């Protein structure tokens, strides 16, 4: 691993997170409607 | 569905998580071995 | 219900999570450009 | 941003996720009473 | 009580992993001490 | 804490977490089906 690679990790994971929180909200709001 | 849905995304958000974890301590590693 | 509400629970953490995260990466680039 | 301001902000989300574990952990508490 | 339980799951690993975040902030401030 | 401690803390923390995620893994498939 190098400084290089690391750096395109810690990005890609970010953007993944980002992505995967994001889409939990949109779920979340929707599970609730669901229920209200 | 939306309620099982919810928990793989709150898993794979935690799985992501968890290799952004383990990239910063390989980030504090190289830092302290220099 | 109470699942619902949990899993808006393990969201927010999740999402406090990341935010000091990030704070930890920036700490990191710091301290290595700065060597 | 800084390391003083980096600090305090380690220090508010440290804060910030305490408290929101330990509502977590209310409700995961509440969740098991009604289920059983 | 599957979903019960497995939120217990991920609860348990956000507390794990704030603890594991816990550690590399203090990495990160011996770290600074030094370098700096 | 010393530096030797927070190399140990990491590793055990790491590996309950593992522990934790696959669990989270088995459970998932379980409630995926039913």
């Amino acid at each position: 691993l190098t400084w290089m690679e690391w750096d395109r990790e810690i990005n890609n994971y970010t953007s993944l997170i980002h992505s995967l929180i994001e889409e939990s909200q949109n779920q979340q709001e929707k599970n609730e409607q669901e229920l209200l | 569905s939306g309620i099982v849905q919810q928990q793989n995304n709150l898993l794979r958000a935690i799985e992501a998580q968890q290799h952004l974890l383990q990239l910063t301590v390989w980030g504090i590693k190289q830092l302290q071995a220099r």
